[PDB]
RNA sequence: ACCUCGGAGCAGAACCCAACCUCCGAGCAGUACAUGCUAAGACUUCACCAGUCAAAGCGAACCUUUGAUCCA
RNA sequence: CCGAGCCUGGUGAUAGCUGGUUGUCCAAGAUGAAUCUUAGUUCAACUUUAAAUUUGCCCACAGAACCCAAAUCCCCUU
RNA sequence: GAAAUUGAUGGCGCAAUAGAUAUAGUACCGCAAGGGAAAGAAAGCAUAAUAUAGCAAGGACUAACCCCUAUACCUUCUGCAUAAUGAAUUAACUAGAAAUAACUUUGCAAGGAGAGCCAAAGCUAAGACCCCCGAAACCAGACGA
């Protein structure tokens, strides 16, 4: 009497670990709900996917979470917690390693 | 040359003697014996 | 007086009793391996001083491999080896 | 086409190549052929020295 | 399922006891091990496996040096139930050039520079 | 017997390190050393490889050691010299 | 027909020489031979192990009987020789308890010697 | 496929590949999108131009159709104003 | 192996020894020595001042063919190999004591 | 009775994991009509097919599941 | 020897099914998806050979989620 | 699966189970259509039955047996001494055919090839690689009450 329940997992999770160097646009982790948010030089794609806004190195943190007042739910949750309460959650960053260009001589003019 | 001092030398180059560049002529593969045999590959 | 199945895989196994030598192997093995714990218990470098003191000889080492495996390339051709076939005709005059 | 000391040949194309690999280029000498067969590409530097030395 | 173990850090902590019992100083400790394999990788997993290959332990019973650094610790640590480890002894210091061929490494564990 | 024979230091195996392996087994009869044995030698060579390796690695240790410290020292000296002004 | 085996008999002859001492038609008929000629060349070579097994059986058994005629157990023999430093071997000491009886009452002599 | 036709002894071409593929001299092999052109009204923009290119094929891919096809259809075609002139031949390949 | 041997006897050694035929050797490693009325034991090995042990290279031969089989059932698993082992006969010339005890 | 897709447990913590296994859901709607065009780099349901995400750029403006080819 | 005769021919019918597949010797070599599909096949994985050049495994620290255990992943050293 | 167009006596055979079916389309079989041969110049026994015990042997041994070790082979299976398949035995016969692309070795080389074809080191040549037996059937035409 129990059909359905066949599908196969989605594959989902950390594509790059803490330390792995990181192309921009690289995918970092698919999620399914927001399980690591985005941080520095960290996008998001309609799915809840973080990839990699710059060239550089993937580090995980935890940071104090403010969501946007817009986010009328989560702006509740928060007007229910106590002063010295603080949300926190997990951030990927995006340490960029090249300098975005450079000078060089062109002509002697 | 030095080759041709050596065909000097050496016993007259006749039909006897001939052989295949080494390497030219792999060995064919048939399925007799324990090997290549039984159920042949 | 028998066993039901199969000996030593099914519900219903045949006893088996450990004997004092079986005892003894394993208290045995035991007493080495405590040894080792202690042996193990006393590092000589720190993980911090053992960081790279080795790295030369590595590098080298894989030098080593990719030297060899780079070298591969098939070998050299003389006309000795060809014209020496010549004297399965060898004969005596 | 190499006619004579395909050897002599063979220990001259090595020093020439050797600096520009920064090692000695591994080499094949067919001396049956009379040809030589160097791992990787050089044909452009080898037609150059070949020329420089007037073949 | 089984998997691999993780042997708590308590375990590789000697105490005074184990040092009167086995002669090991903590301080200045050995630099070298001995390290033999008196137990076959067969019915092993292939992590222990490939640790003994690692280790150049595959002949059982033949001796082996290793550094008794941490990192080879570790992988002793992996397969400590498969070896045998007693520390270098080096009564007369490490092998001199000229005496380098005339060493004998003792059943006690030191190696000799005369044979 | 092999425990006692650890017990008293010798190889467990008699067969092993000893003077009934380790000696020629023969020499001409008019005094002449006899050439080394096969095993004899193929162990000389074991034995030189691992004294070698003893060396290679005690050596090693020792100057991954000095290099730690002639790191530290150069870290806490530089920290010093940064102390001018 | 173009070609045909020529040699069959020297190949045939070659198994048949093996089984000629066996019994019924394995000595006769290639198809039965050659089966039982192989089982024999098994044998022949897995005995090897067995016969080293059993001649250190043999010598234990005879350096037992020895040893009990001069009141020692096998297991003193050996490991009062050894205490001793004499590394006389089984086969040896066999060949000794047969041979030179005296030699063998003076080994096991010195064996209960070590043993008190 | 025919490997030896019965009129010529000759080896056939599979039809049905070269009304879909195309080779590029090299060894590679172009095909469109499946479903390039099948209800786009209910396909996001993304999918679309997903969809709407060309692309290369597998490793196998192209060697089952280098076997279907026969070595005519392997040649070097000096067509006039080819869109694949360029892509007919690899460049700064490192192995 | 350790040999149980005395004079005029022969031995047939599992290996060449790279000595000519009719070679006199010297036998070092003698264990025990043993006459009617004593013995002499070595801890293990008899001093050379002691014991002289003398043997010469009789022959040089092969061993005959040993046949070596493989054999599994229903595996088509056969192999067979022939090997002769290179042997030496020595004969034990003489066995010398001196009074070096 | 079921056959495709999806969510939860089995499968606790990267991924992955069956069943006549335990439960649930879907074959679209609402919206707008840039919900356009292009394009680095990536993910990928263990193959392929297919399916995802996407910087930069151009152009307007200031979106949240089902099915191939041929054939018409 | 008739739920559709017999003979010849097509015909060496076809068979994802059963059986068989002949010298010596050495070496490497073992448990997913789709499918009128699960007695089969194609792709993958594995496997073999040859070739190119350069990192591979092990791997501590740091790191990987809220909701509501054994371990795993990742990689400096070694 | 085209066409236009192009134009071009011998035996690395068999030798009486082979080669023709063939000494013969005979003998023989069939009402008939039809099928269709054979052949000419070791095994098995006997000399000489048999001896406790056992995959019939091996290690051996002074000695055949006695002692110790040893669960036929093939195939099919996760796994077979298996009380799963096949085989009385001998002789003879009886089963891996080939392309695309590779690789190796030659030739020549920005060209190769003895027209056509290929070519961004290629082209030309060679070498290596793809089994045997078996249905119930279907259809055509004969032959049969
Ligand atoms: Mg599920
Ligand atoms: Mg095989
Ligand atoms: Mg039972
Ligand atoms: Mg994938
Ligand atoms: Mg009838
Ligand atoms: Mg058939
Ligand atoms: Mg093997
Ligand atoms: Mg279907
Ligand atoms: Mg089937
Ligand atoms: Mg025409
Ligand atoms: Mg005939
Ligand atoms: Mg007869
Ligand atoms: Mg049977
Ligand atoms: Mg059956
Ligand atoms: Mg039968
Ligand atoms: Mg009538």
């Amino acid at each position: 009497k129990n059909l359905g329940g066949k599908s196969s997992g989605r594959r989902q999770g950390i594509k790059k670990m803490e330390g792995h160097y990181v192309h921009a646009g690289n995918i970092i982790a698919t999620q399914r709900h927001f399980r690591w948010h985005p941080g520095a030089h960290v996008g998001v794609g309609k799915n809840k996917c973080l990839y990699a806004l710059e060239e550089g190195i993937v580090r995980y943190t935890k940071e104090v979470y403010v969501p946007h007042p817009r986010n009328t739910e989560a702006v509740d949750l928060i007007t229910r917690l106590p002063k010295g309460a603080v949300l926190y959650k997990t951030f990927v960053h995006v340490v960029p390693a090249k300098p975005e260009g450079t000078f060089k001589l062109v002509a002697m003019l | 040359a030095r080759a041709l001092d050596l065909l000097r030398g050496l016993p007259r180059v006749s039909l006897a003697n001939l052989k295949p560049n080494p390497g030219s002529k792999k060995p064919e593969r048939r399925p007799r014996g324990r090997r290549r045999g039984r159920k042949c590959g | 007086g028998r066993i039901p199945g199969r000996q030593w895989i099914g519900k219903h196994r045949r006893p088996r009793f450990v004997s004092l030598r079986a005892k003894q192997n394993m208290i045995r093995r035991l007493e080495i391996e405590a040894e080792n714990h202690y042996w193990l218990s006393m590092p000589y470098m720190t993980r911090e001083q053992e960081r790279g003191h080795a790295a030369v000889r590595r590098r080298e080492a894989f030098e080593a491999i990719k030297a060899a495996a780079t070298s591969k390339f098939p070998p050299h051709r003389f006309i000795a080896d060809q014209l020496d076939h010549l004297n399965v005709t060898k004969k005596w005059s | 086409k190499v006619e004579g000391d395909i050897w002599a040949l063979q220990k001259d194309v090595e020093d020439f190549l050797s600096p520009l690999l920064g090692k000695t280029p591994v080499t094949q000498v067919n001396e049956v052929t009379g040809t030589l067969r160097i791992k990787g590409y050089f044909d452009q530097e080898l037609k150059a020295w070949l020329l420089e030395k007037g073949f | 399922k089984f998997t691999r173990s993780r042997i708590p850090e308590k375990v590789f902590q000697a105490s005074p006891e184990d040092h009167e019992k086995y002669g090991g100083d903590p301080q200045n400790p050995h630099k070298l091990h001995i390290v033999t394999r008196i137990k076959s990788t067969r019915r092993r997993p292939y992590w222990e496996k490939d640790i003994i290959k690692m280790l150049g332990l595959e002949k059982a019973h033949t001796p082996q040096v290793h550094k008794n650094i941490p990192s080879v610790n570790a992988k002793l640590k992996v397969v400590k139930h498969l070896i045998r480890i007693k520390p270098l002894k080096l009564p007369q210091g490490l092998p001199a050039e000229e005496n380098m061929s005339n060493t004998c490494l003792k059943s006690t564990g030191e190696l000799v520079v005369q044979w | 017997g092999g425990q006692w024979r650890l017990q008293q230091g010798l190889a467990a195996n008699p067969s092993g390190y000893g003077p009934l392996t380790e000696l020629p087994d023969w020499s001409y009869a008019d005094g002449r050393p006899a050439p080394p044995m096969k095993g004899q030698l193929r162990r000389k060579a074991e034995r030189e490889t691992f004294a070698r390796r003893v060396v290679l690695l005690s050596q090693e240790m020792d100057a991954g050691l000095q290099a730690w410290q002639l790191r530290q020292q150069k870290l806490q000296e530089e920290q010093r010299k940064q102390e001018n002004a | 027909l173009r070609n045909r085996v020529t040699d069959r008999y020297f190949r045939i002859q070659e198994v048949l020489k093996h089984a000629r001492h066996f019994r019924g038609r394995k000595n006769r008929c290639y198809r039965l031979a050659v089966r039982t000629v192989i089982r024999a060349f098994v044998k022949c070579t897995k005995a090897r192990y067995l016969k080293k097994k059993n001649m250190r059986t043999l010598w234990i058994n005879r350096i037992t009987a020895a040893s009990q005629e001069h009141g020692l157990k096998y297991p003193a023999l050996i490991g009062n020789l050894v205490k001793c430093q004499v590394e006389l071997n089984r086969k040896v000491l066999a060949d000794l308890a047969i041979y030179e009886p005296k030699t063998f009452k003076s080994l096991a002599a010195l064996a209960s010697r070590r043993r008190h | 496929l025919t490997y030896f036709s019965a009129r010529k002894g000759k080896r056939k071409t599979v039809k049905a590949v070269i009304d879909r593929f195309l080779r590029l001299h090299c060894g590679l092999w172009v095909r469109r999108k499946a479903g390039y052109k099948k209800k786009l009204w209910k396909k996001t923009p993304a999918r679309k131009k997903r969809l709407r290119e060309f692309v290369f094929c597998n490793k196998t891919q192209s060697k089952l159709l280098d076997k279907m096809t026969t070595s005519f259809w392997k040649r070097r075609n000096w067509y006039v104003d080819d869109p694949y002139q360029k892509y007919h031949d690899r460049t700064n390949l490192k192995v | 192996r350790q040999w149980k041997v005395t004079s005029e006897d022969l031995i047939l050694i599992g290996n060449e020894l790279d000595l000519a035929c009719g070679e006199r050797i010297r036998l070092e490693k003698v264990l025990l020595v043993g006459a009617d009325n004593f013995t002499l034991l070595g801890k293990p090995l008899l001093g050379k001042d002691l014991v002289r042990v003398e043997a010469t290279v009789i022959e040089k031969t092969e061993s005959w063919p040993r046949i070596i089989m493989r054999f599994r059932k229903r595996k088509n698993f056969k192999k067979k190999r022939i090997v002769t082992t290179p042997q030496t006969v020595l004969r034990i010339n003489s066995i010398e004591i001196a009074p070096c005890l």
